[PDB]
RNA sequence: GCUGAAAGCAUCUAAGCACGAAACUUGCCCCGAGAUGAGUUCUCCCUGACCCUUUAAGGGUCCUGAAGGAACGUUGAAGAC
RNA sequence: GAUGUCGGCUCAUCACAUCCUGGGGCUGAAGUAGGUCCCAAGGGUAUGGCUGUUCGCCAUUUAAAGUGGUACGCGAGCUGG
RNA sequence: GUGAAGAGGGAAACAACCCAGACCGCCAGCUAAGGUCCCAAAGUCAUGGUUAAGUGGGAAACGAUGUGGGAAGGCCCAGAC
RNA sequence: CCCGGCGAGGGGAGUGAAAAAGAACCUGAAACCGUGUACGUACAAGCAGUGGGAGCACGCUUAGGCGUGUGACUGCGUACC
């Protein structure tokens, strides 16, 4: 079905009578507002916009204030799509809850991963690093060679070389359902999920299923 | 006394209406190149894009003789190591059959940057129903 | 590690399209002194937001 | 493999029909409208007065300066810049 | 009036005459396990002792430790036995 | 014989092959090799056949009720296959 | 006389036939580096030209449809020794 959007609270566990430790991730999920509602006939496909937290009346523009004026809702801290499974059906201004999670024991946890900023071979790729002694000069976690001779004459599409790491939308696949406390608005799941504290999470049920 | 030279600010373009179903694919693609270039006009260019607009319809249900369809193979490369990809003609079909023609167009007309503005003119599409009712198009049968 | 041909003065024009500077978009005028400075910073007076910061 | 003639039979094939693998197209994840074929949807802003002339997607003066953006400042689990 | 030539290291990429995994025909195919041929290149495909060695022998693993092309790939990347 | 010391047209590109030997100018015509569906100048020319393999547009021993044409022969309304 | 650090270097004034003869001084070429104007240029691939050629600007012209600059687009075209 739909997701909901979170938030990244921390991590911490769950202690079973059973005496097994769970490592879990807090994800704040407040009511999320529908802001608009796509069909067929009018955007060529069914989705549903959503919006949650809150923002500042000085820092949300006139463009955005007319988009939540439209449906009625308090301003965000964003907007958000998920795709209709042909068989939801929602209206603007309405609010969707954690409480929609009660029943899928599974998860797909969406965000952003942090920012290593620019990363070497060894570090992004895992390359392997040259000897540190026996006569190594100036080439201990240099890439080494990057191709072949002139038959080639290029380096092909793909190489795999130091630049930007992390900071980049990273999905987690399968991750078990905790707990679902509605009343504080938190989603507990096992595990770690991209993105560090504070990060918004995007909470959708598990598609391998 | 010069050769007269057509120039693109006076030339005079109009609209067709072609519909492509049942009609052999290279026999059909050569026309609508002939046309596009403005070869059948007395004032035909070679720098000056003379040719008309063209809307092709029913692309989808183009003909090919032999076992062309199911043996013909479009290749491309996308640019990476790993690269060559092939569709068959029974593919392009269902899957976009408006490529069919394009690609058949596209390589027999000529190439740069005026060969570019002719392919611009073709309109291609799968199903018997276009847009264009504001040009008033024109039946073409070819 | 060096060039196999003279780059052309068209080509060395190109590299420094990004060389220009940036002026400075405006000054601000301290309220007391009327003295134009740079934004939160002192004036060469030594006013700041009309309150005579330090001068001596 | 089924049915089935050419070839009274036989025959998986010529018409027709059903199965069949980590390959192929999808399904999963990420990028993606410079996709110059530059797409779609929602929302927001601007509702002056004259002059010149080779009189048109023309030029200029006065008034006006919106939505928004940028700049600057405090900074970030963002970052070489 | 120079195109650095073995091996190792790092990083590879393609071919399929396929080493493993997948699908099949025949078998002097009971089963288990094999033999041979056909299809298949998606992914995967040892660490050590000796020697500069590639290789090879040996020890012990693995589902398998494939065969080749790429200036016998790769020294304006390292090493220099 | 050509190149060397030879341009022009053709063979996609291709000194030596094919056509053909550039004194200069022309926005005139006829031809050679080679060509006439589009890129690209000229036949989607006419008549009678062949091919179904994209053969044409890469190749052998050898294998096969592919298919066209031709001259004979065996057995057959005493009933053949 | 003026700007400037009682600078450097300039702008006036004055001398001279001439100061664009000012001592970095007769004449003052080319490479090379700038400012201004016209035109072209951000979907287009290669010895950068050549043949064709629109548009724009400008000078003509007893409209005379020409000259000059630029060169969208297009055929051909891999420097010299």
């Amino acid at each position: 079905m739909i997701g909901l959007v979170g938030k990244k609270v921390g991590m911490t566990r769950i202690f079973t009578e059973d005496g097994v430790s769970i490592p879990v991730t807090v994800i704040e999920v407040e009511a999320n507002r529908v802001t608009q509602v796509k069909d067929l006939a009018n955007d060529g496909y069914r989705a549903i916009q959503v919006t949650t937290g809150a923002k500042k009346a000085n820092r949300v523009t006139k463009p955005e204030a007319g988009h939540f004026a439209k449906a009625g809702v308090e301003a965000g801290r964003g907007l958000w799509e998920f795709r209709l499974a042909e068989g939801e059906e929602f209206t603007v201004g309405q609010s969707i809850s954690v409480e929609l999670f009660a029943d899928v024991k599974k998860v797909d946890v969406t965000g952003t991963s942090k920012g290593k900023g620019f990363a070497g071979t060894v570090k992004r790729w895992n390359f392997r690093t040259q000897d540190a002694t026996h006569g190594n000069s100036l080439s201990h976690r240099v890439p080494g060679s990057i191709g072949q001779n002139q038959t080639p004459g290029k380096v092909f599409k793909g190489k795999k070389m130091a630049g930007q790491m992390g900071n980049e939308r990273v999905t987690v696949q399968s991750l078990d359902v905790v707990r679902v406390d509605a009343e504080r608005n938190l989603l507990l799941v096992k595990g770690a999920v991209p993105g560090a504290t504070g990060s918004d999470l995007i909470v959708k049920p598990a598609v391998k299923a | 006394m010069k050769t007269f030279t057509a120039k693109p600010e006076t030339v005079k373009r109009d609209w067709y209406v072609v519909d492509a179903t049942g009609k052999t694919l290279g026999r059909l693609a050569t026309e609508l190149a002939r046309r596009l270039r403005g070869k059948h006009k007395a004032e035909y260019t070679p720098h000056v894009d003379t040719g008309d607009y063209i809307i092709v319809l029913n692309a989808d249900k183009v003909a090919v003789t032999g076992n062309k369809r199911t043996d013909k193979v479009y290749y491309h490369h996308t640019g990476h190591i790993g690269g060559i990809k092939q569709a068959t003609f029974e593919e392009m079909i269902a899957r976009r059959p408006e490529r069919v023609i394009e690609i058949a167009v596209k390589g027999m007309l000529p190439k740069g940057p005026l060969g570019r503005a002719m392919f611009r003119k073709l309109k291609v599409y799968a199903g018997n129903e276009h847009n264009h009712a504001a040009q008033q198009p024109q039946v073409l049968d070819i | 590690a060096v060039q196999q041909n003279k780059p052309t003065r068209s080509k060395r024009g190109m590299r420094r399209s990004h060389d220009a500077l940036t002026a400075v978009t405006s000054l601000s005028v301290d309220k007391t002194s009327g003295e134009k400075h740079l934004r939160h910073h002192i004036t060469a007076d030594g006013y700041y937001r009309g309150r005579k910061v330090i001068a001596k």
